[PDB]
């Protein structure tokens, strides 16, 4: 019976500063057994001083961070190019994620 | 003729003519003029911004598409703002699918292919805005000018809008000049806002009626007004 | 499952309704009022899944009432019941049905009499002199059966519940905080303030 | 592409008129004589084909169908209207009727199911109304015999005989001056032929008009036998030598 | 395109009446006469067929009053066909009320549906209105013996005694005139039959022109009972009330 | 399919479809509302065109829409049955949701939109209606009286009339109605309602329906008698002058 | 009375479409367009107008691919013919999806007519401003059509249409004469210019850019392609050589 | 306006002016043709005329192959024509497909009458300007002709013409059919029959023809086929000798 | 007839030209920003004296920090204020935080075009175009305060001063001479009342007539008819000064 899911493996780790933040995360891209690639990059700069990882499920996590970045874009054209503050990023994110509530990403995000 | 044949875009006049088409076409003609021009390593946009009194702000007529490519309006800016939604959508869609910058070229067969779905079917009308599309692409700089019967053609330079004869002679006159402008972003736009002027009997271009979008080799799509088009008066 | 249990006398109809509300562990609620009034001498008394329960009570509430305001008119208790019946035999094929159960105690003004319709989820519908769903009838038919007469008063329906309660709190192992009592004549719809010291 | 025509093309004007009603039937008054005559024991349908070539041939061209094993139809009119109510009514035999009931409608409700569909042409967005009358003739063991015209409007009406299309006016009052309530089927027969003679200009015989009948069941016409309740069909078309064998006795 | 065919049929005139409205009931005027009457014990209804002809069938012929319920019927005036149309789904209104309630469905609640129906070919789908008035008769348990009207509007209203189709206002004065409240059946059967007679443009008021209906309490029984009267039982009451 | 615009605009801006439809108000029979310090009555004339009529079961041209609202109109009858209809599902959904009776404004706000609606859809004509929309809002002692048109502008009135002849009973009530001191009384609160209708029904004991409604749902039609009751009391009045 | 003209799919008394007879008239409006078969292939060519210098040489194309074997150039409205190449791609992929091999050129032509025809049934669209020229090769030869805005396309020799038609034509029937075994693909490019060149005589007014594409078995090896710098540089040449 | 006169609803003469416009238009083409039947084929002459130098012969053509038994010949323009032919086929495909056995020629007329009809009642479709007769050895009818029309009509034929010299020919088969007495022409080989068809048509028409002047459709028992230039041009020799 | 969406001869669509002469039927009103806030102003025009003039209602909010009047066929307003309620809210809840007065706005003016009988755009019915006039005003973070006019063909202005309805072109003459930068909150109120004062067939008082404002500190309130009677004795007072 077909799996929609896989687990790529990956630990990542954010702290916030008093005025800076690090999010951080391993390059091992993993399945099983089986290293995958040994530098794939995990954490991303997403434009408007925000970076964001998805970790779990590659597959998932790509197309989270790829739509997020595409949410910025239009965020952009739509509100005459207004910074995202990192807490109407956050807010915007839930979104995405509870949209595929009953199928959802299997990955869990830092910003 | 006239009369009994402009009623829909549904209807051929006797000569083979489409009159809503041209009314449509006749909406731009009354738009405030907009200029169009580039060399081999940018391209230039200038259009001059109406406003409605001298308590309005004035009405901008750039709109960004991509991160290379953009353009000018005159005629019914809701009908650009439709437009231009559609183009940014068509980039977004080939970043996102192919990882590949939509030529420009593409660009303007999609804005045709669109045009033309409203010229032949009942219950629609032509889009009545008139198009100059910018942009920097893998073939490098690139001029579009889209009108609403779905004509799109690619130049060197071009003004559209009421009065736009005037940049229209002024460019076909200094194509072999400003062709070659290149590695030079402050002198072809110069070359644009000379451009523009000889499309004003009316009077003065200003700080708050200026406007100068740029796009080209190492530059994204951006816009200038206000101060920012100071250094260009 | 919840305790509801209905009597039909000379004048009136009674119903008894389990007042707690158990979510898994813990009774939530000792005071939970188990019926809608669907119109001034139709009561409704529900038991069975969850939310359902009082969804299902509340919509057929404000279809009645609608009814009620359209014809300027109170529908009988019988075009009452059937009008439920319809809607519980629809459910039971639908996406998810209403797992609901009902009794739909009536004056019927025009033939001046009280009548008792028993309808489960199914839409089984029948009219009985007194009913239950669930178990409560397994404790309580047997000295319906015998008591019953369809002559009582009021009054006397009232101490054959008192004493069907009472064999419900002896028997069955689930603590259901007592019930409701409400009774259906001739004048309307009324609770007796006091059943836990009548 | 898309039928944008959702508005009524028959509406009413100032006077009260439904003038695509009043013009169909004025296409059904050009239209070949057809006539109806109800017997104690039947009913006969007759017309006159009046094929459009010497080239066709006219067998080719049925005026009188079947509609089930006991009712049958002529028309007067527009034919390509007619051959299409043809297909409509016997599968609305079937689908309103046979599937449900396992019997074929009574002659009333199938011909009440055809005056449906032609009402809706009369109000439906984007047609126009048939341009023909029907005469519907059949038998069932409650009703026994009848014969219905059905008008473009719609409209229904039973009748002991008439006539539809060109020549009606004469051909009624020919038929309201020899019927009455006593006639066998082949009184009839020979009244429908002598009524047809008036409105029929050339040759006049079995190849020329066009005959049926709804009398006794014919089991020889089943095509199966051993289940003793069907008969078979009471609809029966008259060939080219039962008409002229009764042609003689003209 | 297909804009310059469409009459719009659900517009109003400047003076804010229906087009199609009035010209559809400018068509019911010219058929034949339907009369309802109301009495204590019961409801007649009576009507003039329009053209006949020797040859046409009376016996089993309906173009005038039809059965909606065992309690309720119609008269009809104007388009048979589009009549039919509304009978069937008044039926079938009917009906489902039966089946949703176990009880016989109200007068009212039925001839506000058809009415309902037919408002909306007045208001939106670009259609043709039907060409139908209509009377109902009926009775249930919570009004008793009713009578109601509905025209192409879809406007409906009750009456002890209407008329519908042509000349209904010489049908209306002389029932105004003699119609009385405590007016048994029988009388209502006479007093119908002398208003159409009155205001016939046929020559006389013969059997064969005629449709009859009563709805009456059985005499016999204890419960409500529709009689459609067959021809012959037409020319029995013309000659009990003296028309001949 | 049906989408023709039959509501558009012409060039002097008009919309004519909408003007017309208040053509038709104008030519339906009179309604008016009046409110007193604790109480809203609504009169209603009835036509005298033909008075064979079965007033038992003639549908009356006061509607209960719940228990404590009540709506009136002039213009086509077959119309008002679709507003009065949605009207009726729309406080039982309010009930059922928001656990309140609607508010009197709520109510009248629907309406209007229902009937604004009409005005900007395609294959529609607009309601050839106006409503007077009236009652007590839960728990409040304050009567209300609204108005609404076929364009969907709706507002709230001391007193108002709608429908043929409007005029003349508005100028009456215009210098018959004090601001600062209304009618104390159902009973003067009728009598006004019915003084109103006197200017334009002319002879008119049954020609003439009343209905009062006071706080907690309380309403009630006035019976033949009691209008005549006070149709009698008023002609003494106006013959001492 | 008349307005037969005003919609789409009305026949006038003589059976006439106007509404398609206008269509031609934007057709006969347009740019001159012509193709050529020749003995392996086809050869398209078209008049492209310098409105002004203003146009980027070389860049706004006139003549489209179909598939990869397929070459179509129309006269008429530019939108139009784009619309009808579009919907030519989607049927040539269809049938490549279904059937595996390229859509012969034959079946090709009919999906354009069946399409162009559709645009002649309605009043709700209007026909196609367009004429189009088209061909290429096949597991068969090679083919050349035109198709008109009725929906009406034969195969041809030669093809032209637009401003220019009628000496395209004269000079198109001058070689099928003077060549009666056959033209090569070489021979058929140079003579296209020629052809486009003479046309140009009736648009004297304005500049030209020439336009040259090309599908023949032997030179292209039956995929559709643009005749690009030398080869259109000698067609020129030659042309403009065989002008005086 | 005269709105009765552009779709398809009843002039006051009870008239559908949209379907004799229709008619009309099947005559643009000025191409006659004309069939016939065999003892055991069935025989389609149609006229071929070529006016443009820069055509290809061999495209033009009026005659098509409904399906392996069935052919027709159109009297229209081209587009209509088309339409009419790719419908026929696809009806006949899925005819065999749903029921087993190969459409009837006579049964594929009465359906795309049936589709005539309808545009001559619904308002958004127009008619086609074409009369399709359609041509078979039908496996229990034999030999058969069947013609619709604008109107929705058709019928059977034992022979039959249609163009705008219809009526010469027409008259002219009346004649050689009242002579012989019977409804088929009296030949054991298409290739008479065909010989017979042409001679009528130029006896008719008053002219002769060149191969390339004609364009001819046979059906045979399971077969519907059309004759080369070549075919054709042995026929006319064959005519010529004994004549 | 002719279709919804037929452009003229001039290159414009007649339904929205039309429209734009019920607007100039419509109620004054009247918008004034200053770097204190915006107010608005317009006059309720009761169409009788039986009528309760707290019910006219051509003021409403939208959000706390956006506001707007409107004037012309105001029960067409009903849907563009709801679309506009919403749209603010679910920017709220997609994006915690308030939207801005532009891109609000902008939303609003989408709803413009989309009338038409099935056309060729995308899937959007609606019969005509809008017949009334709005002037949308707010405050955010980016922009300050903020004054548009949204008008039916789609396109909307920012002001700083503008009057829309029946006594418009008197109005905005008044408006170009009494409208420089440093006004003051107080001075515009003033100047709005005086300009509606003017304008007005009826002689202005608190009930015929509403004021309104939108600051970054109290948000948007409709001032109640006692706060502007006050305002209107101090208007009478000050001119009474020369």
């Amino acid at each position: 019976q077909f799996n929609p899911y896989g687990d790529n493996g990956g630990t990542i780790l954010g702290i916030a500063g008093e005025d800076f933040a690090v999010l951080a995360g391993d390059t091992r891209n993993i399945t099983d057994y089986s290293i995958n690639s040994r530098y794939e990059p995990k954490v991303f700069d997403c434009g408007d001083n925000i970076v964001m990882s998805a970790n779990g499920f590659a597959a998932d996590g790509d197309a989270l961070v790829k739509r997020f970045k595409n949410s910025v874009k239009w965020y952009h054209f739509d509100h005459n190019d207004k910074k995202l503050s990192i807490n109407s990023a956050a807010r915007n994110i839930q979104h995405l994620l509870y949209g595929k509530r009953f199928f959802p990403y299997y990955v869990h995000t830092i910003i | 003729f006239r009369n009994n044949y402009d009623g829909d875009t549904v209807t051929f006049s006797p000569t083979g003519r489409l009159f809503q088409v041209e009314y449509a076409l006749e909406a731009i003609k009354q738009g405030s003029v907009t200029v169009g021009l580039r060399s081999n390593t940018h391209a230039v946009l200038v259009a001059l911004k109406r406003n409605a009194d001298e308590l309005s702000s004035y009405q901008k007529k750039i709109i960004k598409c991509d991160e290379h490519m953009g353009l000018s309006l005159a005629g019914l800016a809701p009908d650009a703002r439709v437009l231009s939604n559609y183009l940014r959508q068509q980039c977004n869609y080939s970043s996102l699918v192919f990882n590949r910058k939509l030529a420009v070229e593409r660009a303007g067969h999609l804005l045709c292919d669109k045009a033309q779905k409203n010229t032949q079917s009942y219950g629609g009308r032509p889009y009545g805005v008139g198009l100059l599309i910018i942009g920097y692409d893998k073939s490098g700089a690139h001029l579009l000018e889209f009108q609403p019967s779905g004509n799109v053609t690619e130049l060197y330079g071009t003004a559209i809008g009421a009065r736009s004869q005037g940049a229209k002679t002024y460019l076909e006159r200094t194509l072999d000049t400003f062709i070659k402008i290149d590695g030079n972003p402050d002198e072809l736009i110069k070359a644009g806002v000379e451009a523009i002027s000889q499309s004003l009997r009316d009077e003065s271009l200003t700080v708050d009626n200026l406007s100068i979008a740029i796009v080209g080799k190492d530059t994204p799509f951006t816009i200038y007004d206000g101060e920012a088009v100071a250094k260009y008066i | 499952m919840d305790i509801i249990l209905g009597i039909r006398v000379q004048d009136s109809v009674i119903l008894a309704s389990s007042k707690a509300v158990t979510r898994g562990i813990s009774v939530l609620k000792d005071s939970d009022d188990k019926t809608r009034q669907l119109s001034p001498h139709t009561l409704m008394s529900f038991a069975g899944e969850a939310g359902d329960t009082v969804q299902f009570a509340e919509y057929i509430q404000a279809n009645i009432q609608l009814y009620s305001i359209r014809e300027d008119y109170e529908l009988s208790p019988q075009a009452v019941s059937s009008f439920v019946r319809q809607e519980l035999a629809k459910s039971i094929r639908s996406r998810r049905p209403y797992q609901v159960n009902v009794l739909i105690g009536g004056y019927d003004k025009k033939k001046n009499k009280p009548e008792l319709y028993q309808i489960d989820y199914l839409g089984t519908k029948v009219e009985l002199p007194y009913g239950a769903h669930g178990y409560s009838g397994f404790y309580t038919f047997s000295l319906l059966d015998h008591h019953y007469r369809p002559d009582m008063t009021t009054e006397e329906g009232l101490d054959l519940l008192k004493l069907c309660v009472q064999e419900l709190e002896k028997r069955m192992p689930m603590d259901f905080k007592g019930v409701i009592v409400k009774i259906v004549d001739k004048d309307g719809i009324r609770q007796v303030d006091d059943f836990q010291a009548q | 592409m898309t039928d944008r025509y959702s508005f009524s093309l028959t509406t009413f004007s100032p006077s009260g008129k439904l003038g695509q009603i009043d013009y169909a039937l004025t296409a059904v008054k050009q239209g070949v004589t057809s006539l109806g005559i109800k017997a104690t024991n039947g009913v006969v349908i007759a017309t006159e084909k009046k094929s459009s070539s010497p080239l066709a041939m006219s067998e080719t061209l049925s005026k009188v169908s079947l509609l089930t094993p006991d009712i049958g139809a002529v028309y007067s009119g527009m034919g390509p209207d007619y051959r299409v109510l043809v297909d409509k009514s016997r599968k609305v035999a079937h689908t309103s009727y046979k599937r449900i009931y396992g019997e074929y409608p009574p002659t009333k409700l199938l011909v009440s199911e055809v005056a449906k569909i032609m009402q809706e042409a009369t109000q439906s967005g984007g047609v126009r109304p048939f341009g023909v009358s029907l005469l519907i003739a059949g038998h069932d063991e409650f009703n026994g015999f009848s014969l219905y015209q059905v008008d473009p409007s719609g409209s229904y009406f039973p009748w002991k005989a008439t006539a539809i299309g060109k020549g009606s006016v004469a051909a009624k009052t020919f038929l309201e001056k020899r019927w009455n309530d006593e006639l066998e089927l082949e009184d009839a027969i020979h009244i429908a032929l002598l009524t047809l003679k008036e409105s029929v200009e050339g040759e006049f015989n079995g190849d020329t008009i066009e005959l049926a009948i709804i009398g006794d069941e014919n089991p020889d016409l089943l095509g199966y036998t051993g289940i003793p309740t069907d008969k078979g069909p009471r609809f029966r078309k008259l060939t080219s030598q039962e008409i002229n064998d009764r042609l003689e006795a003209l | 395109g297909s804009r310059r065919y469409d009459s719009r049929t659900t517009i109003f005139s400047p003076e804010g009446r229906l087009y199609q409205v009035e010209y559809a009931l400018e068509s019911i005027s010219h058929a034949g006469t339907a009369i309802g009457i109301m009495a204590s014990d019961g409801i007649v209804l009576a009507a003039e067929r329009k053209v006949t002809s020797t040859l046409l069938e009376q016996d089993t012929s309906t173009e005038k009053l039809y059965k909606l319920n065992d309690k309720i019927a119609v008269a009809v005036a104007g388009l048979t066909a589009d009549a039919e149309i509304l009978i069937n789904t008044a039926r079938i209104h009917a009906q489902n009320y039966l089946k949703t309630y176990n009880e016989d469905i109200p007068v009212e609640i039925l001839v506000r549906r058809l009415s309902d129906i037919k408002q909306g070919y007045t208001q939106h789908g670009g259609l043709r209105p039907f060409g139908v008035s209509f009377i109902y008769a009926g009775y249930d348990d919570r009004y008793g013996y009713q009578l109601y009207t509905s025209n192409p509007s879809g406007n409906y209203t009750g009456w002890k005694a209407i008329s519908v189709g042509a000349n209904t206002s010489a049908a209306q004065t002389l029932l105004q005139m003699d119609y009385k409240d405590d007016m048994k059946v029988d009388d209502a059967i006479e007093l119908a039959l002398k208003t159409l007679s009155k205001t016939t443009d046929s020559s006389a008021l013969t059997y064969d022109r005629l449709e009859f209906a009563t709805i009456r309490k059985g005499a016999n029984d204890g419960e409500v009972y529709q009689k459609i009267f067959k021809p012959q039982e037409i020319k029995d009451i013309l000659v009990k009330t003296g028309i001949t | 399919g049906y989408d023709r615009a039959l509501s558009i605009f012409s060039p002097d801006g008009h919309i004519f479809q909408v003007e017309y439809a208040l053509e038709a108000v104008k030519r339906g029979t009179c309604a008016v509302g009046v409110k007193g310090k604790n109480c809203v009555v609504l009169g209603c004339e009835r036509r005298s065109t033909l008075k064979l009529q079965d007033t038992r079961i003639t549908p009356s041209k006061v509607s209960k829409i719940d228990s404590h609202v009540v709506l009136s109109f002039s213009g086509l009858n077959a119309d008002s049955r679709i507003l009065i209809e949605k009207a009726r599902v729309e406080a039982q959904s309010h009930r059922l949701t928001l656990e309140d009776p609607v508010t009197v404004e709520y109510l009248t706000r629907y309406v209007a939109g229902v009937q604004q609606r009409y005005t900007q859809s395609g294959g529609v004509r607009p309601f050839g209606v106006s409503t007077l929309i009236a009652g007590f809002d839960p728990r409040d002692d304050e009567p209300k009286l609204y108005q609404t048109e076929p364009s969907g502008i709706y507002s709230s009135w001391s007193a108002q009339t709608i429908g043929r002849n409007s005029k003349t009973v508005r100028e009456f009530l215009e210098k018959n109605y004090d601001r600062k001191e209304p009618p104390a009384t159902v009973e003067e609160c009728v009598k006004l309602t019915v003084r109103s209708l006197l200017e334009v029904v002319q002879t008119g004991a049954k020609n003439i329906e009343i209905t009062v409604v006071k706080p907690d749902s309380d309403i009630v039609a006035l019976s033949s008698e009691e209008i005549n009751q006070y149709v009698t009391q008023i002609e003494q009045e106006k013959q001492e002058q | 009375g008349t307005g037969y003209d005003l919609s789409n799919s009305v026949f006038s008394p003589d059976g006439r479409n106007f509404q398609v007879e206008y269509a031609v008239k934007a057709v006969e409006n347009g740019t001159t367009s012509i193709g050529i078969k020749c003995n392996d292939g086809v050869v398209f060519a078209v008049e492209k107008l310098i409105t002004s210098k203003l146009l980027v040489p070389q860049k706004n194309v006139k003549i489209q691919v179909v598939d990869r074997h397929i070459g179509c150039v129309y006269s008429g409205l530019i939108p139009d013919g784009r619309h009808l190449v579009n919907r030519g791609r989607e049927e040539a992929a269809s049938f490549k999806k279904l059937y595996k091999t390229p859509i012969p050129i034959p079946a090709f032509a009919d999906r354009l007519g069946q399409y162009v025809q559709a645009h002649t049934l309605y009043n709700s669209v209007r026909p196609f401003g367009v004429s189009t020229i088209f061909g290429g090769v096949d597991k068969n030869g090679a083919h050349l059509y035109m198709l008109e805005p009725s929906g009406s396309y034969w195969g041809y020799k030669g093809a032209a249409t637009g401003k220019g038609r009628q000496s395209a034509k004269a000079e198109l029937e001058k070689l099928v004469d003077h060549h009666p075994e056959g033209l090569s693909a070489r021979e058929a490019v140079k003579q296209a210019a020629k052809i486009i060149y003479l046309a140009h005589e009736d648009n004297k007014e304005k500049d030209f850019e020439l336009e040259i594409s090309w599908c023949s078995l032997s030179e292209t090896n039956g995929l559709h392609k643009f005749v690009k710098g030398d080869l259109l540089q000698e067609a020129i040449d030659f042309a403009q050589k065989e002008i005086n | 306006a005269g709105y009765d006169r552009h779709i398809t609803i009843f002039s006051p003469e009870g008239r559908l002016y949209q379907v004799e416009y229709a008619f009309k238009a099947t005559n643009q083409t000025n191409i006659n043709s004309l069939a016939v039947r065999g003892k055991d084929c069935t025989v389609v002459i149609s006229q071929k005329k070529v006016p443009d130098k820069l055509l290809d012969p061999t495209t033009v053509s009026y005659i098509f192959c409904i399906s392996r038994t069935i052919g027709m010949v159109v009297n229209g323009p081209i587009p209509d024509a088309r339409n009419a032919a790719l419908r026929a086929k696809a009806e006949a495909a899925e005819f065999r497909y749903k029921y087993g056995y190969d459409m009837p020629c006579d049964v594929l007329a009465k359906r795309m009458a049936n589709l005539s009809q309808i545009y001559t009642q619904r308002a958004y479709m127009r008619p086609l300007g074409v009369i399709l007769t359609f041509v078979s050895v039908d496996e229990e009818l034999g030999p058969s002709i069947y013609k619709t029309d604008p109107a929705g009509y058709y019928v059977g034929y034992k022979a039959t013409a249609t163009g705008p010299k219809q009526q010469e020919i027409t008259t002219n088969l009346e004649n050689h059919f009242k002579k012989s007495k019977i409804d088929h022409i009296n030949e054991e080989s298409w290739e008479k029959v065909v010989e017979f068809a042409i001679t009528h048509m130029i006896d008719a028409l008053g002219t002769e023809f060149s191969k390339n002047d004609l364009e001819v459709g046979v059906a045979t028992k399971d077969k519907f086929f059309t004759l080369s230039a070549e075919n054709i041009e042995e026929r006319l020799v064959a005519i010529a000798e004994q004549d | 007839d002719r279709g919804v969406s037929t452009f003229s001869p001039e290159g414009r669509l007649f339904q929205v030209e039309y429209s734009l002469e019920a607007i100039k039927l419509g109620s004054t009103a009247i918008g004034i920003a200053t770097k204190e806030g915006v107010v608005l102003g317009v006059e309720k025009r009761a169409t009788s004296p039986l009528l309760e003039s707290d019910s006219i209602e051509k003021i409403v909010e939208i959000d706390r920090h956006i506001g707007c009047a409107m004037s012309g066929l105001t029960a067409d307003a009903r849907s563009m204020i709801e679309h506009a309620r919403t749209a603010a809210v679910t920017h709220n809840l997609y994006y915690d935080e308030d939207i801005n007065v532009e891109s609000l706005t902008q939303s609003v003016c989408d709803l413009a075009l989309r009338f038409g009988e099935g056309a060729s755009g995308e899937e959007r019915l609606m019969s005509r175009p809008f017949g009334v006039a709005l002037l949308i005003a707010g405050h955010d973070a980016d922009d300050g305060y903020q004054l548009f006019h949204a008008e039916p063909s789609g396109t909307f202005y920012r002001y700083n001063a503008k009057a829309i309805g029946s006594g418009s072109e008197g109005a905005q003459a008044e408006l170009l001479n009494e409208w420089h930068s440093s006004l003051t909150l107080k001075e515009a109120e003033l100047l709005v009342l005086k300009i509606l004062k003017q304008v007005m067939e009826e002689k202005l008082d608190e009930n015929n007539a509403q004021l309104s404002c939108i600051t970054k500190q109290d948000g948007f309130k409709i001032y109640d008819n006692e706060k502007t009677a006050e305002l209107i004795k101090e208007l009478k007072e000050k001119e009474a000064a020369e």
